[PDB]
DNA sequence: CTCAAGTACTTTTTCCGGTCATT
RNA sequence: UCGACCAGGA
């Protein structure tokens, strides 16, 4: 506890004592390039392209979004989304790096202009470590 | 590293060669013909256009496929191109040089204004340096309007002898925009100097004469200041920024090219095609502009040349303008890898030299090791251990040179190692690593540790290894280093290394000693009170890791076997370690358990706390580091940790608020005290305003009155508070952490306790932000206690809501000065740094820049290394005459003054040996002569002084380790300690050279420590005082010389930097915690600022007439400057027709006893005059305090205006004091207003120009007495408000060799360059004292020096020490960077790349300490060792 | 428990944040530097409450130093360079006896100190002696009439920018006046920039009202374009919509494009760790 | 050397370097009343030989640039009518050393 | 400060500087 | 043809998530 | 994958 630092009673961190809760609400919406050349939400695979993310594209469903149960972790996709030219170029919104989590609540709605918007909130529970401030 | 084999020789660059592009020369560079605005897009089809980025240049795409030069991205740097431009343009950086240039030839034949014939022109043309020749030649051609055909001949003036042809007139050269224009001549011709004009005019400047100016035949001719031939620069510079496929998005400067270009073809169509003459003006400017804006942007000239967007536009030069900019963001500090950082924690189970890496860190970060039969089977385990398990493995680097992820790799369960291989692996544990914290002020601010693989996710850190970071754990991150090099290892190990970083240089003190936890603990383990039974004592000596087995005797035997504090807290105490103290009443039996003795590592009395095991200069940790070693006591640290740290687990310790509660009856008595204080200032309040008061000097009465309130209630706050302290138990914890110097001081106790105080805002106690009151809950004209803020209240008995709201504005006070001069104190270090870098000792001991010229010939005047340096006292400066004698002095020729054969052996056969006598006289003479000499060196008589070799600790052992028994006779000889410390001397080196200079600087270096080596082994002190045998002599002659030749510098020692973080480091601390002193007047010392804030003369009385109060009240008033506006109350126009008689009835008197007496020749000088008279009444008291008389007053008017004014004047008894005036000889009511304008702020009564409010002084002096010990000798000594040292010097019955100014600008201008130094040190010293804090003398000696050893007062800003002759690439390294460059080229420079600056922009092993020699292989060894 | 007080925009929880500003019409005197060659200067932050919001700042100066011989008091007026003596600004609004001109600035005639301190004043002012040699004195007929709407227009265009009004801006400047010397004779106390009293706050309203007038008008000057090319509806919503949006979504206030000149962090994403964050 | 009262003329002062190889020095007498070397602050400066300095430079290694210098104008080298690179070696006390020299080329 | 705006200050702006060669009337917020 | 004042220029401590527009 | 603003940490 020497020099600005806490000794804390891990016994009490385990019955609840100072316990937070971390929610992230991750965004995406399907992009519109004029003359109808529009972007999709879907789970994709190889295809000609071949432009894609690391992390597992397995935990989407055939809407490339996660369901609201699923425990995502690391750089594990959460949205799947697609971008074609003139083709699997991706699109898809994998979870922060760092982070690690249970998918909580996800919303399908349209933006004002009629695109498909997405946002997906993943909820996890922060337990007193060692280099916590208080 | 730019990756793939290359058969090319590998070599290192040593020379920088700056000059300007030809045209010629950038067409041959070029590998594309760039014609085309368009980038790329060879319409639609995603391939470039053969006409700009590629149309040959680098590449795109990753496509090995670049010009058949293949490589592509990393392998191939940029390929250059060109693009012809339709006209000549400047260069924005040389529009100034090439108008200075066209003010210096001739604007028609090219020739120089000035030739060999003008006499200035031929000392000009002499300089030496490229910069200054330029200078001269300029200032005298700009004068120069006519290119001269004649020039009168060096013999008579008479015969004219012809040069250079052609008449014609010079223009007038004046900057309109990015355009030249001249002005030839009633009316003159005004046109502008064409681009193509100016060309042709310096195509013709000659060889001979352009190398007269700045310019270089081959690197830098004057024609190429001026663009013709312009070259692209590849995509590698100006990358196209693609965001998918179809998004192209191409960079600023391709657009600016692409712009260059667009307005080039419209120029060129205009020229090529149908002219229409006065269209082609319009799109020519528009390519100056354009061509000037893409390498300058910021241009004075207000069009910023903004993107469509709103955006400026990067310029070539705003990419390198630093911090951000490539030099100082990209070069001289990089992002790098092998780089970690997380939260910080304090573990006390670590020792001083471990960091705690969290097992997630010692996973990411690699050390690649070459797989070598040493290693090659651990190295396996790791590999098959895999990137998962700790200790285990990232890659295998084969020896073909390619990476094997063992993360994916189907063969990384295989892997048959191959030596040669590298293998990165996880960090373990004791691997070197460099930590560090920022803002890292320091050289102990980034240290190398041993690695400690742990759980949880912060960086744990010993507790005493705190202070050198100045690291806290309430949040604070810290970044760590790994090594990659098994050299670079050694680097951190050897010269990084915590236990190393133990002793600072910069105080020449140990950086790191015992805090909190375990120095509270340490004294409440110590005091006599503290006692240890069995059970306990056996679990303490466990702790120990180096404990020896035995259980010590207890101290207590009696009933209870109980062990000290002290006693078992010694086992942590290695062997040999001697310490003695004497604090207050310490008498070898302390009985306050005061002081501190540690004889053989034991504590024998006195309590442990700060003054012991803190980072104090005598204390246990500067003694073990120097006795034992650096890793003897990185272990004493742990130990003491160890044991102190489970001592105080099992007693405890707490804060309650009982610890700030006071005793009743004290309470009172401080209340009471707060009472009798308040009454004392409304007594002076309301006397005050009686108007009684009496104000002292250089204040108003007000000023005056306030600094009597604050005084009042200053006094009141510090004894209130002591009554509190004096009340408080030894059992108040709160006192006990100010007693172990744990945490906490007096005031803290006095303001939580007691009462808080006064408050203050700027100085002075809070003040009528309001009309006449603090707050609207006052009355106006409210002085009071509790109206300007003073807290009667402590923090325990709480805040009235006026006493918050007053102490809110004080504390909101500190905040801000934390703030404000954080950055200027910080911006005091950069430059201190960039002044100081280069600067280190070299092998032949001299002190020297990048440029190997002298700063210091040996360093710190001694060649001493600041960490082997502890003050010491010399014994022979102080006492009486008598006492030394005593002390000294051996007659072998008298009965009473002998040796007694209780001594030495020798002792009854050497008395009237008139040989040894010879050699003891000698010796005796010599001691006379220094104590003359260290007399005349410390003038002051202060014997204690920081030097290498602690002899009084040599002498300590020598005692504890040949048992010296204080009664029997020594086997030593006169002869013996006589010839022995004489040779011990001879051997005290410093300096090798052979020669007679170097024998002679050797001597010189020496001649102080050698005062203290006489002092200390005289034949009397050897023998009666420490009682030496002779082999205990030899032994301490041994260890003198063993000591003082590893106190020596090293060469390679970064002597410049320490010296520049020593006086840094301080001043940023002395603003970051929460007469002009401090930052604002070491800001005006670096800077050299001009016009200093608080010029001030101290002036010192002559030698018989220091004490006589008298002598000095005559100088005061001599030296004090009055004007008679001082003495005047008003001055009146009268309108008096006839001057025999005055209209003024008051005046009467006046005319009577002037006209009569004074009718030598004034009636006809006149008999009027003027009718107009100007009369002005004057202060009795003014006269009086300003010592004058109406007399005195007159006759300076008389003789200001001599006899074009009448004055006349009444006399001093008169009531009323008038001197009348009137002209000699149409409007003289206005010419007579101007008069009294002269009389009143033009003319001098009394005193000296520009001397203000002098002061007397009664100074105390340390003089010595005739019996000869020093005594307190006061004087008197004035203090000015102003400075002219050139006249007050001159002033008769002061001391002109004793005369000071804090303006040492003046010193050095009156006294020489020299006693500047002395006066500038003197200064930079006191703003550095001024803050209590020590600085070691060498590192302030430096930076004095640096400024001084140019001639002159070298400012440490842009303008002072980066305008030296040192190498372009180091100067642009701060401050001017751009501008540094360009002129680089202009005067083609060529660096020495010499400087660390240069080495570090080339990535290049600087010459700096391990790289200042060089590594060889010799053969002859190689075949001897096997 | 949400309180409101703040903006959706773009579905983010945008703050406007009060600005501290200097309040306006307030007549300040203020002490010069020690190598200056005016002692003291009166100001006057004159704007209109609501009407473009007048940038025009009016400085009275006191030329020379204590201890310089004959001190002239000139005054600045905007779009005219020079700094016109305040006998020729008097005269030119109408009081043209020096004497009226002296009545206008001391409002005590027992008080020779002040009065000894415009004599100079009234000297330099004396070589034009009438309101239209005056006028002609702000640089004819051309300069007579510019003159005539600048003190219209721009000088004090607080109080009134009607016209007769002269009388109340003469009595005004002499108001000014009488505070500079008032604090030349060190009578009263030199202004205090930074009491509290005489500083405001521009909430969430003023800030809005400040970007509407702005963004309106732009959409007024769309409109005009429209009728010209109209040789024989037109009202762009987005000017106003997008305008207003894209202030209060960057912060950096403006808004016309924008650029780097105004601006700021004016509007913020609201905090929400803690209920009183 | 001449030693004047207030001025010389500009005309007159213009005469100075009229008589090569011989030298002139002009010094006011207010700057001549208080002997400068005396007092505290001022060391003792050292004419050096063309063969002591010659040896310094060989001794040290130095080329006459890497010395530090003493300005043609100053104070002291007035004093001892320093020319343009004679060398000055100053002694001085030190707090450190007990006594170090330096030395001083000329401006 | 904002329902200042809205009720007051809203109608000032498109009434004071407004009519042109067409002039503005009443101001409505939905 | 000297020297007062006005003119312009260049600096301002060290490391370490969100939202906007547009590349 | 680009850099500007804002808000924060020691
Ligand atoms: N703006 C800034 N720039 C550089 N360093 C800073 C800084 N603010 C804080 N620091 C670092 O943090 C150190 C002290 O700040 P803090 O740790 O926050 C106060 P503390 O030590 O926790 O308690 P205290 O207020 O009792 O001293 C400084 O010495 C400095 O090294
Ligand atoms: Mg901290
Ligand atoms: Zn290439
Ligand atoms: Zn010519």
């Amino acid at each position: 506890n020497q020099e600005d630092s806490m000794i804390m009673n891990q016994s009490s961190i385990d019955r609840g004592l100072f316990r937070s809760l971390f929610f992230r609400s991750y965004m995406d919406q399907e992009k519109k390039y004029g003359m109808s050349i529009t972007e999709t939400f879907e789970k994709p695979q190889r295809t000609n392209t071949l432009r894609m993310k690391h992390g597992t594209y397995d935990k989407l469903d055939d809407d490339g979004l996660i369901a609201p149960g699923v425990r995502v972790s690391g750089e594990d996709v959460i949205i799947g989304k697609t971008t074609p030219i003139s083709s699997k170029r991706d699109a898809s919104t994998p979870l922060r790096s760092t982070e690690n989590g249970i998918v909580d609540q996800v919303l399908v709605t349209t933006n004002q202009d009629g695109l498909k918007f997405v946002k997906v909130r993943v909820r996890t529970t922060k337990i007193p470590q060692i280099g916590d401030k208080f | 590293v730019g990756q793939q084999y290359s058969s090319a020789p590998l070599r290192t660059v040593k020379e920088v060669q700056f000059g300007l592009f030809s045209p010629e020369e950038v067409r041959a560079i070029s590998v594309a013909k760039i014609r085309f605005p368009e980038t790329m897009d060879e319409t639609q089809t995603r391939a470039k256009i053969g006409g700009l980025n590629d149309p040959r240049l680098g590449s795109i795409d990753r496509n090995l496929k670049c010009q058949t030069c293949q490589e592509g991205m990393n392998e191939c740097p940029g390929h250059f191109g060109h693009i012809d431009l339709a006209k000549p343009v400047f260069h924005v950086g040389f529009i100034a040089k090439i108008k200075k240039v066209c003010e210096c030839v001739c604007m028609h034949c090219g020739k120089l204004l000035l030739d060999e014939h003008n006499e200035l022109m031929r000392q000009a043309l002499a300089i030496k340096d490229s910069k200054k020749r330029f200078a001269a030649i300029w200032t005298l051609c700009k004068t120069k309007m006519v290119c001269e055909t004649d020039v009168p001949s060096e013999d008579d003036p008479t015969q004219l002898v012809s040069r250079g042809g052609c008449g014609n007139t010079q223009p007038t050269i004046r900057k309109d925009g990015l355009k030249l224009v001249g002005s030839w001549k009633d009316e003159p011709e005004l046109r502008v100097l064409s681009t193509e004009e100016i060309l042709n005019i310096f195509k013709h400047i000659s060889v001979k004469d352009f190398t007269s100016l700045g310019f270089n035949e081959v690197f830098s001719r004057p024609e190429w200041m001026i663009l013709t031939c312009l070259p692209v620069p590849p995509p590698p510079v100006r990358p196209s920024i693609s965001f998918n496929e179809s998004q192209r998005g191409e960079d600023d400067l391709t657009f600016k090219l692409a712009d260059i270009l667009k307005a080039n073809i419209s120029l060129e169509t205009l020229e090529h095609n149908g002219a229409p003459h006065h269209a082609i003006e319009e799109a020519e400017s528009l390519l100056q502009f354009h061509v000037a804006t893409y390498m300058d942007n910021d241009i004075a000239g207000q069009p910023q040349a903004l993107q469509k967007s709103g955006r400026p536009v990067k310029s070539i030069r705003a990419r390198l303008k630093g911090k951000e900019g490539r030099i100082r963001g990209n070069l001289m500090g990089k992002r790098v890898d092998f780089s970690a950082r997380t939260v910080i924690s304090g573990d006390p189970n670590l020792e001083l030299d471990q960091v705690g890496v969290p097992k997630s860190i010692a996973k990411t970060l690699t050390y690649p090791e070459v797989v070598t039969p040493y290693n090659i089977d651990r190295l396996t385990q790791l590999v098959r251990n895999g990137p998962n398990e700790h200790p285990g493995a990232k890659y295998v680097i084969r020896d073909s040179g390619d990476r094997i992820d063992l993360r994916y790799s189907k063969r990384a369960g295989d892997i048959q190692l191959q030596y040669g291989w590298k293998v990165e692996r996880h960090i373990m544990d004791n691997d070197p690593v460099l930590f560090n914290r920022q803002p890292s002020l320091h050289k102990m601010s980034m240290m190398a540790h041993r690695v400690k693989v742990i759980p949880y996710s912060t960086f744990r850190l010993n507790l005493s290894v705190t202070s050198p970071y100045n690291a806290d754990f309430d949040g604070d991150e810290m970044n760590l280093h790994v090594p990659q090099s098994e050299e670079t290892r050694a680097e951190l190990s050897q010269l990084c290394a915590v236990p190393l970083q133990i002793v600072s240089p910069q105080s020449n003190k140990p950086c790191m000693g015992i805090v909190q936890d375990t120095l509270c603990g340490i004294r409440k383990l110590t005091l006599r009170d503290t006692f240890i039974e069995l059970d306990q004592v056996l679990n303490m000596l466990y702790w120990v890791p180096d404990w020896d087995g035995v259980i010590p005797t207890p101290a207590i035997i009696k009933p209870k076997p109980l062990w000290s504090g002290k006693q078992i807290l010694s086992v942590a105490i290695p062997n040999g370690i001697h310490l003695q103290r004497f604090d207050e009443g310490t008498t070898l039996l302390s009985p306050k358990d005061n002081g501190m003795l540690i004889i053989d590592g034991q504590i024998i009395f006195g309590v442990v706390e700060k003054k012991t095991v803190g980072s104090s200069n005598g204390g246990l940790i500067h003694v073990v580091t120097r006795e034992k070693g650096p890793q003897v006591c990185a272990k004493l640290f742990g130990n003491i940790q160890k044991v102190v740290n489970f001592w105080l687990l099992h007693n405890g310790f707490s804060t309650g608020i009982g610890d700030t509660i006071a005793d009743g009856p004290t309470m009172r008595e401080i209340t009471e005290t707060i009472a009798e204080a308040k009454k004392k200032v409304l007594d002076v309040t309301k006397e005050a305003q009686a108007n009684l008061l009496t104000a002292k000097h250089g204040m108003t009465l007000r000023e005056s009155f306030e600094d009597n309130v604050v005084r009042f209630l200053n006094e009141a706050r510090d004894k209130a508070g002591r009554l509190a302290e004096v009340n408080l138990k030894d059992l108040n914890n709160v006192k006990q952490m100010v007693m172990a110097g744990s945490k906490g001081s007096f005031i803290n106790i006095a303001q939580m306790s007691a009462c808080v105080g006064q408050q203050s805002v700027e100085g002075k106690r809070i003040a009528f932000g309001f009309v006449d009151r603090t707050l609207p809950h006052f009355s106006k004209d409210d002085y009071s206690p509790e109206s300007k803020g003073f807290v009667e209240n402590s923090y325990l008995r709480g805040l009235t809501p006026q006493e918050f709201f007053f102490h809110a504005m004080g504390g909101r006070e500190g905040l801000i000065d934390t703030a404000v001069k954080t950055a200027e104190t910080g911006y005091i270090q950069r430059r201190l740094v960039k002044a100081l870098e280069d600067i280190m000792v070299h092998y032949d001991n001299t002190t020297r820049n990048s440029l190997g010229n002298v700063i210091q010939f040996i360093y710190g005047e001694d060649g001493m290394d600041a960490a082997h340096i502890e003050k010491q006292s010399l014994d022979t400066i102080g006492g009486s005459d008598a006492a030394f004698e005593k002390r000294y002095r051996v007659d072998l020729l008298n009965t009473d003054h002998t040796l007694d054969p209780s001594l030495l052996e020798s002792g009854s056969e050497i008395l009237g040996d008139l040989k040894l006598q010879v050699l003891l006289d000698e010796e005796y003479k010599q001691l006379v002569k220094d104590r003359k000499f260290l007399r005349e060196v410390f003038v002051d008589g202060e014997a204690n002084w920081p030097l290498p070799v602690n002899i009084r600790r040599i002498i300590q052992n020598a005692q504890q380790t040949f048992h010296i028994d204080h009664t029997k006779p020594s086997d030593l000889t006169i002869k013996d300690i006589v010839l022995g410390v004489k040779d011990l001397q001879e051997n005290l080196l410093v300096l090798r050279g052979k020669n007679e200079i170097i024998q002679n600087a050797q001597r010189d270096a020496v001649t102080l420590f050698c005062c203290l080596l006489r002092s200390r082994l005289a034949t009397r002190r050897v023998l009666q005082e420490y009682r030496l045998t002779k082999q205990a002599f030899d032994w301490v002659l041994s260890n003198i010389e063993a000591q003082f030749l590893r106190s020596v510098v090293h060469p390679g020692e970064m002597v410049g930097v320490l010296a520049a973080q020593s006086i840094g480091e301080p001043a940023t601390q002395m603003t970051l915690n929460t007469v002009t002193s401090g930052v604002p007047r070491l800001k005006e010392i670096l800077n050299v600022a001009k016009n200093m804030k608080t010029p001030s003369l101290t002036v010192y009385l002559e030698p018989g007439h220091a004490a006589d109060q008298e002598q000095a009240k005559l100088i005061r008033s001599a030296i004090e400057h009055t004007t008679l506006k001082s003495v005047t109350i008003a001055s009146e126009i009268y309108y008096d027709p006839d001057p025999r008689s005055t209209v003024i009835p008051e005046d009467e008197e006046i005319i009577q006893l002037h006209f009569s007496l004074l009718d030598e020749e004034a009636e006809q000088s006149f008999d009027q005059q003027s009718p107009w008279l100007l009369r002005l009444e004057l202060d009795r008291a003014a006269m009086n305090d300003k010592d004058l008389t109406m007399g005195q007053v007159g006759e300076r008017i008389k003789q200001t205006f001599k006899n074009d004014l009448f004055v006349i004047w009444s006399e001093d008894n008169d009531e009323k004091l008038i001197i009348r005036c009137r002209v000699v000889r149409a409007e003289e009511d206005h010419m007579l207003k101007k008069i009294e304008n002269t009389m009143l702020e033009n003319i001098t009564l009394r005193g000296v120009e520009n001397i203000e409010r002098v002061v007397m002084m009664k100074y105390d002096r340390k003089v010595p007495s005739p019996t000869g010990e020093y005594v307190k000798e006061p004087e008197w000594v004035l203090e000015t408000d102003g400075v002219n040292l050139s006249e007050v010097m001159t002033v008769p019955g002061i001391d002109p060799t004793r005369i000071y100014t804090n303006s040492f600008i003046d010193i050095m201008e009156v006294l020489g360059i020299e006693a500047g130094r002395a006066a500038l040190y003197k200064e930079v010293y006191n703003v550095i004292a001024s803050d209590g804090s020590y600085v070691n003398y060498r590192h302030m000696a430096l930076l004095v020096d640096v400024m001084t050893t140019q001639g002159g007062l070298t400012s440490v800003t842009r303008h002072g020490f980066n305008r030296s002759n040192t190498g372009a690439l180091m100067r642009c390294s701060f401050e001017e960077t751009v501008e540094i460059l360009f002129e680089a080229g202009a005067s083609a420079e060529l660096d020495d790349c010499r400087g660390v600056s240069e080495n570090v922009i080339l990535g290049q092993m600087a010459p700096i300490g391990t790289g200042a020699f060089d590594v060889m292989i010799d053969e002859e060894s190689l075949v001897k060792y096997m | 428990f949400d309180m409101g007080g703040y903006f959706i925009i773009n579905g983010s929880e945008k703050v406007l944040i009060a600005q501290e500003r200097s309040a306006g019409n307030i007549v300040q005197v203020f002490k010069k530097a020690a190598p200056s060659p005016i002692s003291h200067v009166a100001e006057i932050r004159s704007a209109l409450e609501k009407g473009s919001r007048f940038i025009s700042t009016l400085q009275v100066k006191l030329y020379g130093r204590e201890g310089s011989s004959a001190r002239t008091i000139k005054a600045t007026l905007p779009y005219i360079k020079q700094d016109i003596p305040i006998v020729i600004i008097f005269r030119a609004l109408g009081i043209i006896p020096d004497g009226e001109i002296l009545e206008h600035i001391c409002y005590d005639v027992n008080d020779w100190q002040m009065l000894e301190m415009l004599k100079p004043c009234v000297e330099d002012g004396f070589v034009i002696q009438d309101r239209e040699t005056a006028l002609d004195f702000i640089g004819k007929e051309k300069r007579i009439q510019y003159a005539k709407d600048i003190l219209q227009k721009e000088f004090l265009p607080h109080i009134t920018q009607l016209e007769g009004f002269e009388s109340r801006k003469a009595f005004f400047l002499g108001y000014m006046i009488n505070r500079l010397l008032l604090c030349a004779l060190d009578r009263k106390d030199q202004d205090d920039r930074d009491h509290f009293g005489k500083k405001r706050l521009d909430l969430a309203g003023p800030l809005l009202a400040q970007l509407f007038k702005t963004l309106f008008k732009k959409l007024t000057k769309d409109i005009f374009r429209y009728m010209q090319r109209t040789v024989e509806l037109a009202i762009n919503a987005k000017t106003i919509t997008s305008g207003l949006k894209y202030a209060l979504a960057t912060g950096n206030w403006e808004q016309k494009k924008a650029m780097s000149s105004r601006a700021a962090g004016v509007s913020q994403v609201l905090n929400r760790y803690t209920y009183s964050s | 050397i001449f030693v004047y009262q207030n001025n010389i003329t500009p005309s007159a002062m213009k005469l100075v370097p009229s008589i090569p190889p011989a030298t002139i020095e002009t010094f006011n007498e207010a700057a001549l009343v208080v002997n400068i070397t005396h007092h505290e602050l001022v060391p003792k400066h050292i004419r050096l030989s063309s063969d002591e300095k010659r040896e310094l430079l060989k001794r040290y290694r130095l080329k006459e640039s890497q010395l530090p210098r003493i300005q043609r104008a100053d104070p002291v080298a007035l004093y001892l009518g320093l020319k343009r690179g004679e060398v000055v070696k100053i002694i001085r006390k030190s707090e450190t050393s007990g006594r170090y020299a330096s030395y001083r080329i000329c401006m | 400060s904002f329902n200042q705006f809205v009720d007051y200050t809203l109608q000032d702006i498109i009434c004071e500087d407004s009519t042109l060669i067409i002039s503005f009337g009443k101001i409505y917020v939905t």
